[PDB]
């Protein structure tokens, strides 16, 4: 079976390169010629206990390109959980007899990891889980900056706005940092600083990092520009001078930008990126949420598919 | 005093409405000398008032706009200090961006897009369907932002 | 193609009559044969930002009769723009890369015509959009209208109720208008009259209309009595004493019925017809509700298959 | 063309507060004669706005106004179309009415009085002392709202 | 008459040296020999629209004391101001119709001020305006001073905690700026600093202050160490960071205070002040509110009465 069949996806950390380029590569394949019904006879939970549009909605249009059927809830106000007091242990415990496989999204971290001590056989993907991790993002991200730079070596990276509680770059840190040469600017309040085990584990690496508290400062010499909404629903009211964005990014901002340079926004945006960005030719958030068809596609492709895909 | 080498003179608007469309069309955000008289003697209107914007010049499409409050306007194309076209203001197809639209319930005023009205001629007023809500009101009562 | 492949199904006063026949022509035809597999390989986005048993319901069974997956919610609560305060152009500009077409209902007028302009190749079909307009419960009226009537022109249509915030009406009486010789009598409270939009287009094209303070007054010669609900979440509080409904059809009121009459309610009735109406061979409102299934498989149809079906 | 008997012409204005002036004033509220000229050259300022009006004088309160919108504007009084009295406008030591405190939890937002600062000239900024909570502000942060 | 006879009392600002000595005279001499006929046949409205416990209190039972009436309220929810939208202008017009001075506290800055455009020949007393002034306060801060100090001048006077929203420190601070020699330490967060105008006006007059991170910087030097609560209910969302009462005073930290050093606090405390700290015999913040009663009794004794023989 291919590396990833059966694999709980949880946290990048647990991911290596080379699981990270078979995605990829699963992702290239199935979008030049689909296979709409690689999944057939597939039932697939969904289940978001925290609001989404982009990552529910691309997840289940990825099971029906496959030809998988899906079932599950975007709310867990109706659920037994929401009304009748059931742990998310239970819950878990009794969806796994049902399904091929679970897409979870949770407000607590952790919640996906506990899942897969509950699930037996059962996948468990992490659609997000609080604060912690994000891997589909990550893959998709991956995807797009593959894409627009032609490689994941040896790139200038900035993140900018809310990094602390992004579970989008805490995931996508640790990803890159599996790759070669690359180097990293942090754009943070210091109230909403990148943690320390991220910056540990690049320190470990022998990878280059540094703050920044200015967009322009790093300008002339990125190639990714990834900017983030401040994650209101996370912050402790202590951290309420941090709500409205610090960083703002508009398109007179772009003068100096490299051509090959890339705007990037996991979504949603608030006021972080104004809409006159959204004409320059380095706004990529759009085009960047379309690809996570294509790497959620692989990913359920590679996790209940034995053979690799080709 | 001094007249100007290229630009144009908006000739002929009636009394009050020189300074409306200052306002509206935003004319005198711009570093181009403008001379504006209001109040004139005129003799065809008996009063009237006048602009004079240098160096800037006003498509058709700008000059129909006009058409909603000085529909008997002349529209004065200068160049080499000389009056190279006369133009008259005609009612547009559409009025967009200036206006805001009167439905509160509107997706209009909660999202990113700019504000546009088709125009009709209706009894003797000028009536505008908003292109997202599709009600319709008289010119008087849509408001400018 | 067809004309309506790919068109964008937001205003009945941006169709034709040719339009609405092609329409209903497809209808007649997916009803007599059904094609199950027409839309195969479609995913389709079913969008609802405010309630809808009806319209929501028979959108999607019809996607379903055809074929096509369905993506969506029925509640923006636990969408991003739910909770994370992302715009209706953001929302859309996403989902807008994952599927083949998107119906949407909003609280809004003029949502779904705002989705056109961030939907790129994506069609947009209006489910509602405020008090504004309802093509596809025009669709259905107009197929149950020439069921029952066995023709759309020269009819006597009286439509009651709340015409003011009815987008139904609207959008019906811009529909009948196309077709010839059909003469409206309007029933409604002073404060929710027909909009004077629809009154000049229907003098423009020469068309007889009256008001009416009474059912009775029109009972024998209406081929149609159009009874609608006071939009009561439409009201301003200004409008409140009119949340009651003003007219109120019982089986009693049909004495002098013609015999082709038929009641139609776009639905739901809260107490404008009482349930007598329901066991008499005027009303129709439920016929009429399950003609959306035509209706809507056959605009589904038109507007993502190329070839006219036969 | 047609220099005034009787008026007032305001001279000096800094660019861009020419047009500011005429609304805040109601100037072209009036039949009366006026001239208005943005972005016109000047040795003394490089450029500058002029406003001429016919019969017409600055009320007291518009003076008072003026004074801080266009600390450098000239006021020029004239009769028989002659400069008669010639001045930089007083600044008073109190504006009622308008302006507004930029402190939020002001009451006079929420009840019928009339705005009131308490007008010290200063060094580099002008400071403005609200009557009501007793906050002092820079007036570049009373003005532009 | 007495110079104090008939005036509003809004802010320390408008009272001069003499004034505030009359007051601190009065209230010697009316709590070593009550008068309590003194303000006989007055009735007073003590209109309260915020909370208050020692303020409201004091100053009805220095009526009491004094043999006047009191009418008023402590909330508005059941005045026509709160239930039938009434404007604080024509509450003024009306209850100073009825009564012979108006003590009020409110949340908004400048309501004392409005109040005497509205209240005729009725004096107001200003008992707390927003974040502005509390005159009231500093006249009895200013009386304990004196009798525990022995002198208004040449003090030693640390202000701790929120004095950015503080009225108490703004008129104390404003108070003993116009007696001689006063020194000043100001131990605040960076948010919640001493406001520039009232720096200002210590610079004007050439007096010293400086600014400091701890209490025990200064605790051997002080007379006088004025403790605040946090105004959480002024605090605006971007300063919640702040809510908890940085400086903390406990018993341990007094070892090195002067032997007539005394700590005051206008009060209520929640965390700033520790319990361990009452039975020291540094605590006179309980003294200092029963000091309330004879510096209230005092100003309403000079405003109501033209002269007072005692
Ligand atoms: N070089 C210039 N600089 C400034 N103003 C000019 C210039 N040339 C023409 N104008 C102005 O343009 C307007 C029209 O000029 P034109 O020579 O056509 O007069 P006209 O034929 O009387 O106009 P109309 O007949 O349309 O009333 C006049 O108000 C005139 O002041
Ligand atoms: N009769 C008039 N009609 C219209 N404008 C006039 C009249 N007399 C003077 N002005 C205008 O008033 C302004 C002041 O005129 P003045 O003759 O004082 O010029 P000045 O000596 O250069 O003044 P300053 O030294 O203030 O620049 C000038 O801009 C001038 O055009
Ligand atoms: O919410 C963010 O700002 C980033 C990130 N966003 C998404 O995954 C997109 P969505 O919430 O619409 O599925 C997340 O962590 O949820
Ligand atoms: O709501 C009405 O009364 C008429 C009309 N009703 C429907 O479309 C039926 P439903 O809301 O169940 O989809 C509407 O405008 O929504
Ligand atoms: O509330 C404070 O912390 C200080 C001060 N406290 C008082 O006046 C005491 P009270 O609110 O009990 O009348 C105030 O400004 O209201
Ligand atoms: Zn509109
Ligand atoms: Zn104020």
């Amino acid at each position: 079976a291919n590396p990833l069949y059966q694999k709980h996806i949880i946290s990048i950390n647990d991911l290596s390169r080379d699981d990270l380029n078979l995605v990829l590569a699963t992702a290239a394949k199935l979008k030049a010629n689909p296979q709409p019904e690689l999944l057939k006879h597939k039932v697939i939970a969904s289940c978001f206990f925290e609001a989404s549009t982009r990552t529910r909605l691309s997840f289940e249009t990825s099971m029906h390109r496959l030809g998988a059927s899906v079932v599950g809830f975007s709310d867990s106000a109706n659920t037994s959980l929401g009304k009748k007091g059931e742990t998310l242990a239970d819950t878990i415990s009794v969806i796994s007899t049902y399904v091929d496989a679970i897409v979870m999204r949770h407000p607590q971290e952790g919640a996906a990891r506990l899942a897969t001590e509950f699930s037996g056989n059962v996948p468990v993907l992490n659609a997000g889980d609080g604060s912690n991790q994000h891997p589909t993002q990550t893959l998709l991200d991956l995807f797009t900056i593959q894409e627009t730079q032609g490689r994941l070596d040896n790139l200038h990276v900035a993140m900018v706005g809310d990094l602390k509680y992004g579970r989008t770059v805490h995931s996508l840190t640790q990803a890159l940092a599996k790759f070669d040469g690359n180097r990293f600017y942090f754009i943070a309040p210091d109230a909403l600083a990148m943690p320390q085990y991220i910056l540990d584990m690049l320190d470990e690496k022998g990878i280059a990092w540094s703050l920044h508290s200015s967009i322009e400062e790093v300008m002339a010499e990125v190639d990714i520009l990834y900017m983030t909404r401040v994650q209101k629903e996370r912050l402790d009211p202590s951290e309420y001078a941090n709500v409205k964005a610090q960083f703002v990014l508009r398109a007179s901002d772009l003068h100096n930008a490299k051509a090959n340079m890339k705007v990037l926004h996991p979504l949603p945006r608030v006021d972080e990126i104004a809409t006159d960005v959204d004409k320059t030719p380095h706004a990529w958030y759009f085009q960047q949420a379309g690809n996570g068809i294509f790497a959620r596609q692989a990913l359920l492709a590679l996790v209940l598919n034995r053979d690799l895909v080709l | 005093v001094e007249a100007i080498k290229r630009g144009t003179v908006i000739d002929h608007i009636p009394a009050q409405i020189g300074f409306k469309l200052l306002s509206l069309f935003k004319l005198t955000e711009t570093d181009q000398r403008i001379t504006i008289g209001l109040n004139l003697p005129s003799g065809e209107m008996g009063r009237k008032d006048l602009i004079k914007i240098e160096n800037t010049f006003l498509s058709e499409d700008q000059v129909d706009q006009l058409a909603l409050y000085a529909p008997q306007a002349t529209v004065n194309r200068i160049d080499n200090y000389e009056v190279v076209g006369k133009s008259r203001p005609s009612l547009p197809e559409r009025i967009d961006n200036v206006l805001v639209c009167p439905n509160s319930n509107c997706i209009s005023h909660a999202e990113p897009v700019s504000s546009s009205f088709a125009v009709r001629k209706r009894a003797n007023d000028i009536a505008l369907k908003c292109k997202y809500c599709e009600k319709e009101f008289s010119h008087n009562v849509v408001l400018a932002n």
